[PDB]
């Protein structure tokens, strides 16, 4: 009779508690374990992939592998814009849907740095420059290549390697950041622009096409887990 | 997280109708939506889908080669054109939003179509 | 086609009494029907989105039963606003072909 | 150089002379059962020069409007020499890959296609209550081919080929994360990919289980001027490594 | 399980390019800022513990939840045991190909009085049965059947009023890991069924009312919770995109990729 | 016989466990098993490539 008390929380089901329970099968022998392949530990392991991002969403390329493509060609004038869009790897669209932002869906702070890897899939006697852009918030979106060139930025010269990897830095007030749409916690925006031409000989197609690729650098962070909101139900499944 | 269609319309035969039918509360861009056609004499008949995110149409084998559907991003509605109009083709026209493969949770009011002179 | 038919067209029961509507199939379905109800304004609604398995929202007077060809909905207790058409609907193959209606009424 | 490769397997050779690096799997190398997971108390049957070697498949043509292809791979080598014979023979068997696919064009070409290689790729239907049949699901030595649309559910069993969902419902731009390479034919001329047995039993019967799927997907499309060769071909050979059978018995 | 921190940089101006890569090998880039500009050393405390397996899997989540009433024949469920009938379950153990883990069961047993006609009804208090049957064991088929002895078969009896009950599975499997996709068919002819059905045989679960129908009908609701421990993952996969269909497989209807904007300038 | 598995998540004190039941498979859960090995998935690849280096020789 040893004299307890019970305290406020008793008798309650709280869905993430670690609490030990009995056993149905007692001394039940499991099947030995196997050295499968590619055994995953964390999930800061799958967002640090590589994967192709949709830049090309213009209402009818969605459905179609044209959404991938950013299409790049051989101007006449100077410091064109290729593309644009703000860095919000959760709200965002064009980041949304992503192997990084499939992950970032299912918490609600993210921090760290972020890698953008473009490659050049156009034809071996094709030359170009590009300039590609990060600005902080403060200001609007840079319309200019004279306004977008004040912000970090990576010239780009084309060649025998094929890829650029522009690395978007940690810039902020806070430690973390919301990964809804906020405006106190706002990011900023990533463009492209022309620096020099597109200048193919003849009997070259002078349109080329340019992947982009999004990952995340070895200082990544989640937290406070929540439910997505890319999938939903009305009925069972039967 | 209802639907809404149109008024009631009246046409004469041989001329075009065209319906449609409002989404509001969901993304428009997910599921299919549906069309029924309901006699006054019968039960309810099936005539076709569209895909609002690929624009894919499939047609039932009767209701091919008149009706024909058609939807938009901006305004979330489902259009839906029938054409050359007989005097069966006055009935009630519903919207359904597809579910899990074969049940329909969410419908419309419907709208009336008569044909005369 | 899958021809699914109702040979009853119309019921009559008292307020009260247990009803049981029955909708018969062409060939095997596999369990997979569904039961709609027609309000007289022009209101269609899910009632039971699989052989007996009621949708949420909808009271618990109906019931569903039936296996391979055969079929029934039931409602063990009629209220004043149970009076509708009910319609069967199989999901099996291409198209979804709809039963004819059931239109209840009340019987003196 | 790092440029040129040679793989040397049983009686065969394959060179090349520009190429990217290869990739080997998960990090892990194919080997065979050690004696702490076997299950199978028979010996096995170990030929590893008869059956590991280099089977070319038949070749398909890249075209402007091409959409992709797929093979499965315990069963298109289910014909080929003496492993498709082991394998009618035997009940249990393993095995790892090795996938060379190879495509060459010029300077005055472009494209990309994605060489990627996965494991358990159950694919989906074009009528949502069945599933598909055998011969839409997997072809002896031919490809089967993606489309640009989408198969309509009138079709009972049919593959669902819409190329931007992968046939198994996930967005293409995800499938980056299985091993896998990119054969630009600005720099890259054939992708190698090296695979170790994925499976969650020791041993699988090979007749009824297609434990991976080699998918290649144009991402930016094949394009020339006038001129230019028209027809540029895709090869893909295979060949095992570190394979073995259990539990012989009548032909199958 | 901390990140690793920037260290401080200085202009170059040499002949190594870490910002030029070649991404046709399928191998990531492993660049950090402090390559491509001045950077500052900072040290970082941030952890990567939420993102573990462990702790993105191991949270209670319904499955199932059946009825059955009180005062009616053949009132009594059951529910063959599978982890794909609800949609954010399936979306997260569908990341993986091959799982291996423990579980942890909870049962939230509801009652409704249903409309009778006896003037003054009461009912004492109620108590539940929920029966496991492993595959292969006889099923009951009514009520006050013989079945419910549970010589063998592991039940659990509550009474209405207290802390819901709760027990714990291990790792039953005849293979070395749980499989979410099963590419082949069951028979060796290749005819019939394919897909992940081949391989799930859990057993059933069987619910019922001990008490007998006193005066009024009284229709119960039991929602089921998994809860995964001790976790291991094999061989990552692409998240589902489209929305599923069916229960027995992974049949589709297509979507595109993502949601449109008017532009690609457009912010 | 308790566990001393003291370390406890803080910011930048100890706690006391002990196993009642026979079954490992009924003790809590382990939510403290930091490994990580990111290298399978992003350097699938058979000769190392430096950083600094070019990818393509």
């Amino acid at each position: 009779g040893l004299p307890v008390m019970t305290t406020p929380g008793s008798t309650q089901f709280l869905t993430s508690d670690d609490f030990q329970s009995p056993s149905a099968m007692p001394q039940f022998d499991v099947t030995p374990e196997m050295q499968i392949p590619g055994r995953v530990n964390n999930l800061m392991e799958i967002a640090e992939v590589d994967s192709v991002v949709p830049v090309n969403n213009t209402e009818d390329n969605v459905s179609s592998l044209k959404a991938y493509q950013i299409p790049v060609q051989s101007n006449s004038d100077n410091g064109k814009q290729v593309f644009g869009f703000p860095l919000q790897p959760g709200a965002n669209n064009v980041l949304n849907r992503t192997l990084l932002g499939e992950i970032l869906n299912y918490y609600t702070h993210w921090s760290g740095s972020i890698k953008l890897t473009f490659m050049f899939c156009g034809s071996a006697m094709a030359t170009g420059k590009f300039l590609l852009a990060y600005s902080p918030p403060g200001a609007g979106v840079p319309k200019n290549r004279k306004d977008a060139m004040l912000g970090t930025h990576v010239i780009w010269d084309v060649g025998l390697q094929s890829s650029c990897v522009l690395c978007v830095p940690w810039i902020s007030q806070t430690h973390y950041r919301y990964v809804v749409e906020d405006e106190y916690t706002a990011a900023g925006y990533v463009t492209c622009w022309y620096q020099t031409n597109i200048v193919v000989p003849a009997d070259v197609q002078s349109s080329c096409d340019i992947l982009c690729f999004v990952s995340a650098c070895n200082d990544f962070s989640v937290r406070m887990l929540k439910d997505t909101p890319f999938i939903r139900q009305d009925t069972f499944y039967q | 997280v209802q639907l809404q269609q149109s008024a009631a319309e009246l046409a004469r035969p041989g001329a075009s109708v065209k319906m449609s039918c409002k989404a509001s509360g969901y993304t428009f861009t997910t599921y299919t939506m549906h069309w029924v056609k309901q006699r006054p004499g019968q039960g309810l008949e099936w005539i076709g889908y569209i895909n609002p995110s690929s624009r894919y149409t499939e047609y039932n084998q009767k209701f091919k080669d008149k009706t024909t559907l058609t939807a938009d991003k901006s305004s979330s509605t489902a259009y839906m054109q029938l054409s050359s109009l007989t005097f069966e083709d006055s009935a009630v026209y519903y919207c359904a939003r597809r579910s899990e493969a074969d049940r329909f949770v969410y419908w419309g009011q419907g709208t009336l179509v008569t044909v005369s002179a | 086609d899958i021809q699914m038919t109702q040979t009853k067209s119309s019921l009559s029961a008292s307020l009260g009494d247990r009803v049981t509507i029955s909708c018969r199939a062409s060939q095997d379905i596999s369990n997979y029907l569904n039961w709609y109800q027609q309000k007289p304004d022009g209101s269609v609604k899910l009632l039971i989105y699989y052989t007996s398995t009621l949708h949420s929202g909808v009271p618990s007077r109906f019931s569903g039963s039936g296996s391979g060809t055969d079929y029934s909905l039931t409602i063990n207790s009629l209220e004043q606003e149970d009076i509708a058409t009910y319609f069967c609907q199989q999901g099996n193959t291409f198209p979804f072909t709809f039963g004819g209606g059931t239109k209840l009424e009340i019987r003196r | 150089s790092d440029r040129v490769r040679s793989i040397t397997l049983g009686n065969s050779t394959i060179t090349t002379q520009e190429c990217a690096n290869v990739v080997v799997g998960y990090g892990v190398w194919p080997e065979y059962l050690k004696d702490n997971e076997a299950t199978a108390e028979d010996q096995p049957t170990q030929p590893d020069v008869a059956t590991c070697r280099f089977y070319t498949l038949e070749s398909v043509q890249w075209m402007k409007n091409s959409a992709g292809w797929w093979w499965k791979l315990p069963d298109a080598l289910s014909q080929m020499g003496l492993f498709g014979q082991n394998m009618q023979y035997h009940y249990l068997g393993r095995t790892g890959y090795t996938i060379h696919v190879q495509c060459n064009a010029s300077k005055f070409h472009q494209g990309c296609l994605l060489v990627v290689c996965v494991p358990e790729a159950e694919m989906g239907c074009s009528n949502l209550n069945n599933t598909p049949e055998f011969s839409e699901l997997s072809g002896g030595d031919s490809a089967r081919m993606f489309t640009d649309t989408q198969v309509g559910e009138s079709n009972a069993k049919k593959v669902q080929t819409a190329v931007w969902n992968a046939g198994m419902g996930v967005g293409v731009g995800n499938l980056t994360i299985f091993p896998h390479q990119w054969i630009n034919l600005r720099t890259n001329n054939s992708a190698t990919l090296v695979m170790p047995y994925i499976n969650s039993v020791p041993m699988d019967n090979m007749f009824r289980h297609n434990n991976l799927t080699l998918m290649i997907i144009p991402f930016v499309p094949l394009n020339y001027s006038e001129g230019s060769s028209p027809y540029v071909p895709i090869t893909v050979t295979i060949a095992p490594m570190c394979a073995e059978y259990n539990g012989l018995r009548l032909a199958s | 399980a901390r990140v690793a921190d920037t260290i401080s940089s200085r202009p170059t101006n040499s002949e190594s390019i870490p910002a030029l890569t070649a991404a046709e090998t399928g191998h990531t880039s492993q660049v950090v800022p402090s390559d491509t500009m001045q950077t500052r050393h900072v040290k970082n405390y941030h952890s990567r513990s939420e993102s573990s397996i462990e702790n993105f899997l191991c949270r209670s989540a319904c499955v199932y939840y059946a009825t059955y009433t009180n005062n009616s024949k053949k009132g009594f469920a059951e529910w063959v045991i599978n982890t794909r009938q609800v949609a954010q379950l399936r979306r997260k153990l569908e990341l993986f190909t091959y799982l291996r883990f423990d579980l942890e069961l909870t049962f939230v047993i509801t009652s409704a009085q249903q409309p009778s006609t006896a003037s003054s009804v009461d009912a004492p208090v109620q108590t539940h049965q929920i029966m496991y049957v492993p595959p292969g064991g006889p099923v009951p088929t009514k009520v006050k059947d013989y079945a419910w002895q549970t010589s063998t078969n592991p039940s659990v009896f509550w009474t209405e009023g207290n802390a819901p009950p709760r027990m714990s599975i291990p790792f039953i499997s005849i293979g070395n890991a749980y499989s979410c996709f099963y590419d082949g068919w069951t028979q060796f002819s290749r005819n019939g069924v394919y897909g992940i059905n081949t391989l799930n045989n859990m057993g059933t679960l069987y619910m019922r009312h001990v008490n007998e129908a006193g005066q009024g009908p009284i229709k119960s609701t039991v929602r089921i919770y998994f809860k995964p421990k001790h976790v291991k993952a094999w061989v990552p996969r692409p998240p589902r995109l489209c929305q599923y269909e069916k229960q027995k497989n992974v049949n589709f209807s297509p979507i595109g990729v993502t949601t449109s904007r008017t532009d690609i300038i457009t912010t | 016989m308790g566990a001393q598995v003291s370390t406890q998540k803080t910011g930048a004190i100890h706690y006391t466990n002990i196993n009642y039941y026979k079954d490992a498979a009924s003790n809590s859960a382990n939510r403290q098993d930091f490994t990580q090995d990111p290298g399978k998935f992003t350097e699938p690849v058979k000769d190392i490539m430096v950083k600094t280096m070019p990818a393509l020789n």
